[PDB]
């Protein structure tokens, strides 16, 4: 367990769903009533292939999408 | 009505008059001086941010357009 409740973050929740062949994801969903409207219902995902590589892509808006997250 | 009434009124409104008025356009100017001031601050938290996240200098500009990626 990764220590931390889902909702440690008051920004959003937090999803960890790694299959058991090592390919998954991370996702920091951005929820209404405690985010900005910007940022609102945006999901980070940090997607991890098969291979072992580690990728982010974001769904924000490419200003507010932070350094090294493709959009 | 009599005389007496008449001129204690003139000497009432001599009286009134005469209220010194002192200097104003000094505050006005401070006043205006520091809304400028005001004014032109929080855009040197603009200029410092947009430098530091790469965006160029020359694309830094003053408008209500929404900003873009490469543009502030």
């Amino acid at each position: 367990y990764v220590g931390v409740e889902p909702d440690a973050n008051k920004l959003g929740v937090i999803a960890v769903a790694i299959e058991d062949s090592g390919a998954g994801d991370i996702t920091f969903t951005f929820q209404t009533g405690t985010s900005s409207p910007k940022n609102a219902t945006k999901v980070i995902t940090l997607n991890r292939t098969a291979d072992g590589v580690w990728a982010c892509k974001s769904t924000q808006d490419p200003m507010f999408t932070p350094k090294g997250c493709d959009n | 009505f009599t005389l007496i009434e008449l001129m204690i009124v003139v000497a009432i409104i001599g009286i009134l008059a005469a209220i010194a008025i002192p200097q104003y356009q000094n505050y006005v100017a401070r006043s205006e001086g520091a809304s400028a001031l005001a004014t032109i601050n929080p855009l040197k938290t603009t200029v410092e941010e947009s430098l530091s996240r790469g965006i160029a200098g020359s694309k830094i500009k003053i408008g209500t357009t929404a900003s873009t990626a490469t543009e502030t």
